[PDB]
């Protein structure tokens, strides 16, 4: 039943004791269901390190991943650039869900497309799809290029898309002069940030191997910036904001902040702002390159110094307060522009609220996980709160990444509790925090599952989740703020120590119990 | 719009295509005529996407994972690929259950053989086999697993057919093989087909011999309502409030022993008939189960749809029916004076699925509303037969509609609002059309049966009425 | 006992077996405590409709007040001036309280002298006081003005400030030209944000009065700004940024941003930026002035119009859209600056986020309360958003004001069940939000104990807080942010709908029970 | 530093006053002499401060309502003036409690006359005979109401000493007056003072005609300690393990019939000297009952203590307190032996009220710590007498310091740590040194006994080895 002037939806409707008594007729009548006994009995058996120590054998079994596939990466690296369409050669379920992937956390429109192909091109190959897909989308949605990428079908059968765009060209279907940068994608290899640094490494090729004859480094007084995956729109923006505060001359390399955040004013804006053919044809020509997130730029590294001749500083992800600080010591270096009395100033407001909040934070523990340089920023920024990062997840990382994340614990006291996982995922991730548990969370709204998991063993048991990293789906707008630099240093630290003091506050809300603790002032 | 006016808006729309792309499309795009029903005369459907044209469409393994098997949460599914796939679709859809999540039922989890490229090299079947045995190992109560085909599987070579009967028989497991590869069909259509004869084949024979299930006359099952933000429970309590003992649901809250103990039942009820007319065609030559369409969508809809479900029964169903009729009459009564002034002639244009873009035609006209387009993604001809008896004199229809189309349509048509998919959502708030989500209901529902309306009509009004959209426009321009 | 590894704080160190014991004698030996069915009892019937009625009877007694005295706000406006010290006149007590009551919601020092009158005074009064006050405060602290407010002694007494600062300068205890703008602040009148208004007219009279002979209007082609009794840094900072990309010249008239957020660089700094005395001099001559929140700027408004000349715009405070589109456009209008690309982009970038955002704000029922401008700016936004404003008290309110509101609810479907108190305090808000139950609070930290009180009837019964206001004491940094402009709107929506989703992730996260509506996205 | 280096100091920075102020500020200022034990010899106190000098003092009103008065939880506390006084102090001190707030117990609510200028034309009287009615009303379950004058009551003539005799008979219920108007002393000392005769004569005089109270003889109280973070609950907890009997706590979670019950017991522990000395000395004159200071800061005074005490009484309480002492021997080693290395050296300077400046020197040195600064804000020379004690040679001393004395005396010592009140800590923080609330425990503690020995040495650990104090320099400068 609903009552008219307060309609219940699903939550909660199906708390009304009819439909409970429908759902207990259903389960005892037709489900079979194993018995209460037994499903509290293997659920506590799952919260042991009985239960983790099988979980850490597994080898073939992946549960609940932290980590998508490269052309996922591809599709918001080619974004970033003016009037581009993203294309997948391939077929077209893929490009179904990367779309409503990136829809659904940023909430905006995500232009892709694909050329569909299907099960006939195993016979004879995608060609036919690369004439008429890339000839039908210049036609339909004018891009003023299209940057292609694979799904892993494509890359099974073996389509090789230098010959098949040049093929589309010499048989007319798009001008000889139109852009076409391409990057095969394979998804079996690497995951989604891998899919970024081949897509930037393909387009960064087309628009600069055949002209280095002219180049001349330096020569026209910017500095590069390669933002890598990147899923916060105030991460470009406070890029941006710092270089231009500093006097920088600067070429920001896939720029996809104007259209992941066009207006609503009445009109649709399929493409918007980017970075320009002309700043990537000019890009060799800068002092230097400077790579945000180097531990999954390793392919565009190689170009950038092998091609462009520029030397690659050695950088951290500028996140928190060592690392943003030797960034921009690095960037005065490149550039002879002082570091200027504006960001000398946010830098001291950072650290007046890392006094102010430091007794709240200390010794506090953490899970977490995300990509590699994500993660290895937060782990070092959270050294710099004096927090603990007791477990360290990083999916898709590698060896020599979790050598340089275990330097960096060991160089801190507040290390010496930490591990770092590589190759794990949140199913292994659940079992620690059931064995080892630490007071939060810092993670993707995946982590909501975990945080429900432990609730269920007992409210004493509960980790609660903190949202930062990609995706996250279960709340508005989070995707504006910002992780790199002072600024993100101080939004991370804020809701830091808010989440410390809004779970102190629900433990402490206890009438005459332990409200005696409900202090006004924290 | 007229005929005339609508036909004229298909022919500037295509002027922009090449012209092997706008020979397709042109079948594809139709002016609803009362005079003509056979829809083969009328619109081409489930044909491949034309390349580049930024088809709305998903594949087959989101249409036998995502759609069919996702849901079955007592068994564990597979997906068996790289790591994308099962990724974006974890949990994407709200095919609700309950359950503890992890121990007993594992819908909302993502297990994956996360596929490298030695496997594409080896070949996944000793991965899978491995799998197995983990799975076994660290989720005992599962009560069975499915092996959900992303697109490498069947491209090399593999045999998961094999691995699933050796360890099926290992283990005295029902492990379920599914050939749903992206590469298979046009769109999640073929995966529907591939997943119900997977049902067919390997799990609904299994009790043939069994005969300890204690039947009645009034034994039904619910078919091809996947209980979307509840949808199939706010049914289910109609059906039975009406006498009737609902034995299975396909496959929203369902459990493999349900789908096992449907052979036995009396009468399928099929709500999407596109995803399982297969199954209960199979179910009506094997079994002997007759099987019938129905609508819970609105009070007229489902009020007829319980009528014709009791005059499948004796005069104590029928009576039980008008019972139920007349407990609810107030209900949604109170939802249309409330809400009906605030809709009325309002025009909806629609792009959905397989099912609802016909579907809740009844229930947005029961609040006064005009639906003036539709279309599907990928239904077949004989979903746009059942579509044209439904829709209005000149309404346009489109089927496997383009971005750029769709876009267009609205430009010119300027209907109130819009009920399509997360893709298309967040296109048309810009332009300042009231938008809602009519798969996912926006996070929102149940929209199925009486309770279902009271939320359908608070959502279709909060939306059309809200004060944004009178704010898109700045003073100063 | 403590375990060294584990040491306990106070929660949860008294929930061991021990201390509750030890507890449970104390009380049940000495405290002569009632029985715990009679607290149950009485609690129960101060949740009812029956102790409401009896609750808004009262005439003398108030409880749990939502306002602060008038020199709070003097203090505060005199922050906002440049090597300005704030003095009140009279008791130091006063003047203890009003720096630890800053301090706490800024986390900044606060700088604020008391001429420390005591007993004696009320046969010589407070004219030696003053005298070696401001010598002793201008020697030691070194101001380049002192701003002169009293506490409710010396106004009982009935010293004469402007006498007795004359007297101090005829006597040579500070120099004659050296600024002493001064004002009776009485806290037995108005509230801290009448403060405001009485020490903003007293240091435009200062540097104006005698002057206006050469004034001419318009002359500077500025527009000033009065931001009136403001606590959040982003305020401020958000004015001066959407006026600066305006290209419209301003003076920002009390502008405290700096010097309430200097950076931990290894020095204090006592002074830091702020409005000129070159600045309020020169004011007269600008264009016009603008009142951010005229509703508590009524006696500056009236010498801005009487003496120099302004014809003061009658603008709502810049809040929500509708407000910020008015704001900008009046501002437009005077200054003959169009409304620029990035503003206009900014606004439909909000637009953008309430459209996302409607179908979870839609209808939600809200209690509110703060200072009048504040409150139905707050009132305002919630209605574009199709929220519903319940209860909305103002302790410090008017009738003038509530029919203003009154009005701007009548304007809107959203308004229809709302109800705007003056007068009334968080007692009485307390029982309206157990006998007509809202979905939350917007409101300041004293907030957190109606929670407390509501969750002690049951959770289906909890009201939760949202820390929108002013003091907030419980959380860190909140200060910082902004709720004025597009940018605030957008704040204000992310902290509402985000409130609203981590509400219901709470609801349904009980495993098997509620958790089928555990959805990962929302 | 030298005792010659401080001197020169003290002279350097009062150059900057003028005349006057600088004669009266060096009265002040001394540097310890072990030579010289009477602090009357070399330094003043408890005299008005100087106008305008920024004195981190409050007034006599926070002295009897924020600090003795309010803490009494079953009882309501009437802020009787403008809405200020009892507004900032709403809450702002960690007096703890056990109780049902609203209902039963009324600590953290601020119960307000809220002044309008026609109260202070007419005379608040009448107000106030009707708001006792009101909470007569509305919270039924008080035991008691005290009326706590700000600065207009006195000035205006009202007379609150009637209205609580009228309104006291008429209810048959306590009613307190107490005169703590803030422009009363020079400070919140007069305000114990004050609030301590009004405890003499208006409520402790009422158990006279009463005994049907069992005493034993190990009743005691404990008299002066206001539960900061719990302090007295963890003082209580030892004094019973010792055998004693605590009767009642003065006046942290403290309610009135314990208070009324204290003339009962058989000996007075008094933690607080400066605040509660007063009724002391007078239980002791009309009731005979001793009284002994303790303290109970750090194991080597916690310790001491104890055994003071418990001598007191008879060999099986000494045998207890013995067995106490073995108890928490290994707790309060194991923390010595983790945070004393990581401490020991650091210089600290403290500037708080009227007991800690002397009673946490001892705890410091328990963790190899060194208080090279100290002084009060209110103290009297009976406590700087206690104090020279306490402090080593050549020591910085300040009564009453002002804003700009602390400051220029920090930059000059440059201390590891300061601890002192919230007006202070953002100051030295952005000067780059650790800072500890030493009034608020900065939201911790208990700090009192074994159990806050941990606390505090944990706390001071955590602040002075921060990483974020080695941030402050900019790499760049
Ligand atoms: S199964 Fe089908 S696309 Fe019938 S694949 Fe799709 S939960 Fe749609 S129109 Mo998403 S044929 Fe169901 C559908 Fe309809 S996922 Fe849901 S809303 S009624
Ligand atoms: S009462 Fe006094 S100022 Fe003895 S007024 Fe003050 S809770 Fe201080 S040094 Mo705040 S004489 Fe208590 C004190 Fe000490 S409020 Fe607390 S910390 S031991
Ligand atoms: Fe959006
Ligand atoms: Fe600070």
């Amino acid at each position: 039943s609903q009552q008219v002037d307060k309609i219940k939806a699903s939550y909660p409707l199906f708390l009304d004791q009819d439909y409970k008594d429908m759902l207990a007729k259903k389960r005892d009548g037709f489900e079979e269901k194993y018995p209460q006994d037994k499903i509290d009995e293997v659920f506590q058996w799952t919260t042991t390190k009985e239960y983790q120590e099988l979980n850490f054998q597994r080898e073939a079994l992946t549960v609940n991943p932290a980590k998508a596939c490269q052309p996922l990466g591809a599709v918001l690296c080619a974004l970033g650039f003016e009037k581009t369409m993203p294309y997948v050669h391939g077929s077209q379920g893929c490009v179904a869900y990367f779309r409503s992937y990136f829809n659904r956390h940023f909430r905006e429109p995500v232009s892709c497309v694909s050329d569909s192909m299907t099960e006939d091109a195993a016979v004879f190959g995608g060609q036919q799809n690369m004439k008429d897909g890339l000839q039908n989308c210049k036609a339909t949605y004018k891009p003023d290029m299209i940057a292609v990428s694979t799904t892993c079908m494509a890359e099974v059968i073996g389509d090789d898309l230098n010959a098949f765009i040049n093929n589309s060209k010499k048989e007319g279907f798009i001008p000889d002069e139109f852009p076409v940068p391409f990057a095969h994608t394979p998804s079996f290899v690497g995951s989604h940030v891998t899919g970024w640094d081949n897509m930037f490494e393909g387009i960064a090729r087309y628009f600069t191997l055949k002209s280095m004859d002219d180049k001349v480094v330096g020569s026209n007084k910017k500095i590069n910036i390669v933002p890598g995956f990147e899923t916060y729109l105030g991460n470009f923006r406070v890029i941006k904001r710092m270089l231009s505060e500093m006097g920088v001359g600067y070429s920001l390399l896939s720029d996809p902040e104007e259209v992941l955040d066009t207006p609503a004013d009445g009109q649709f804006r399929m493409y918007a702002g980017g970075t320009t053919q002309e700043e990537m044809k000019d890009a060799p020509n800068a002092l230097n390159t400077v790579l945000l997130q180097p531990w999954h730029l390793e392919k565009t590294k190689k170009f950038v110094e092998g091609t462009w001749k520029h030397e690659v500083p050695k950088l951290n992800i500028p996140m928190g307060l060592d690392w943003t600080d030797e960034f921009l010591m690095k960037v005065s270096e490149i550039s002879g522009q002082p570091i200027p009395a504006s960001l000398t100033k946010e830098r001291g407001r950072l650290v007046d609220m890392m006094t102010d909040s430091h007794t709240w934070l200390h010794g506090k523990r953490f899970a977490l996980w995300g990509d590699p340089d994500f993660v290895m920023g937060l782990v070092k920024f959270l050294l710099e709160l004096g927090c603990e990062p007791v477990h360290i997840l990083c999916h898709n990382g590698n060896k020599r990444w979790k050598k340089a994340v275990d330097a960096i614990l060991a160089a801190s006291p507040y290390g010496k509790n930490a591990t770092v996982y590589i190759g794990k995922d949140l199913w292994h991730l659940r079992s620690l925090v059931f064995t080892d548990k630490p007071d939060f969370m810092i993670g993707n709204s995946y982590g909501k599952f975990i945080q429900r998991d432990t609730l269920h063993k007992g409210k004493e048991f509960e980790v609660p989740l903190i949202r930062i990293g990609f995706p996250i789906f279960d709340r508005h707008h989070l995707h504006r703020s910002t992780t790199l630099g002072y600024e993100g240093a101080m939004q991370i630290l804020t809701t830091l120590v808010n989440s410390i003091l809004e779970r102190l506050d629900e433990e402490t809300r206890g009438m005459q119990a332990t409200d005696y603790n409900h202090d006004l002032v924290r | 719009m007229s005929r005339e006016e609508v036909e004229s808006l298909i022919q500037e729309v295509l002027e922009v295509y090449p012209e092997k792309a706008r020979k397709d499309r042109n079948k594809h795009l139709a002016v609803n005529d009362p005079a003509v029903t056979q829809s083969k005369k009328c619109i081409i459907s489930n044909k491949k996407s034309q390349p580049g044209l930024m088809t709305i469409r998903g594949c087959a393994y989101a249409g036998s994972k995502g759609v069919v098997w996702g849901p079955i949460k007592d068994m564990i599914h597979i997906s068996h690929g790289p790591v994308g796939c099962g990724q974006y679709s974890r949990a994407g859809r709200r095919n609700y259950y309950i359950g503890t999540t992890g121990v007993n039922a594992f819908v909302t989890m993502n297990f994956t053989s996360d596929f490298q490229e030695k496997d594409i090299v080896f070949g996944g079947d000793k991965k899978l086999a491995k799998l197995i045995d983990e799975v076994e190992t660290l989720f005992p109560l599962n009560k069975g697993i499915s092996v959900q085909s992303e697109c490498p599987i069947g491209l090399i070579g593999d045999d998961i057919e094999s691995v699933s009967k050796v360890k099926g028989a290992e283990l005295s497991k029902t492990i379920v093989p599914v050939r749903c590869e992206g590469f298979r069909g046009v769109s999640q259509s073929l995966g529907h087909h591939i997943a119900n004869d997977a049902v067919r084949d390997w799990v609904l024979g299994k009790r043939d011999e069994d005969t300890t299930f204690a039947s009645t006359p009034y034994d039904v099952a619910i078919i091809g309502d996947y209980n979307i933000g509840g949808d199939a429970w706010s049914s289910r309590i109609l059906l039975e409030e009406m006498g009737l003992r609902c034995v299975a649901q396909w496959s929203g809250d369902g459990s493999i022993s349900e789908i096992e103990l449907t052979p036995k039942v009396k009468l399928n009820l099929v709500h999407c008939y596109r995803s399982m007319n297969y199954i209960s065609r199979h179910m009506e030559e094997k079994y002997g189960i007759p099987w019938m369409e129905y609508n819970f969508f609105g009070p007229t809809k489902t009020i007829e749809s319980l009528r014709a479900i009791a005059a499948k029964f004796d005069e104590s169903i029928q009576k039980k029916c008008e019972e139920v009729i007349a407990k609810y009459k107030p209900e949604w009564e109170a939802v249309v004076a409330k809400y009906r002034p605030r809709l009325e002639g309002k025009r909806v244009m629609l792009y959905i699925g397989g099912l609802r873009p016909r579907h809740v035609i009844g229930a947005y006209e029961d609040l006064g509303m005009e639906v003036v387009g539709t279309g599907y993604e990928f239904a077949h001809n004989d979903d746009y037969d059942r579509t044209m008896k439904e829709m209005g004199d000149s309404t346009l229809l489109y089927d496997d509609v383009t971005g750029y189309e769709f876009e267009e349509f609205v430009k010119r048509i300027k209907p109130d609002l819009i009920g399509s998919g997360i893709k298309e959502k967040f296109i048309f708030q810009k332009m300042g059309i009231p938008f809602r989500q009519m798969h996912s209901w926006d996070y929102s529902g149940p929209y199925h049966g009486f309770d279902g309306f009271a939320i359908f009509a608070r959502d279709m009004d909060m939306t059309l009425n809200n004060p944004c959209w009178k704010k898109l426009q700045a003073p100063w321009e």
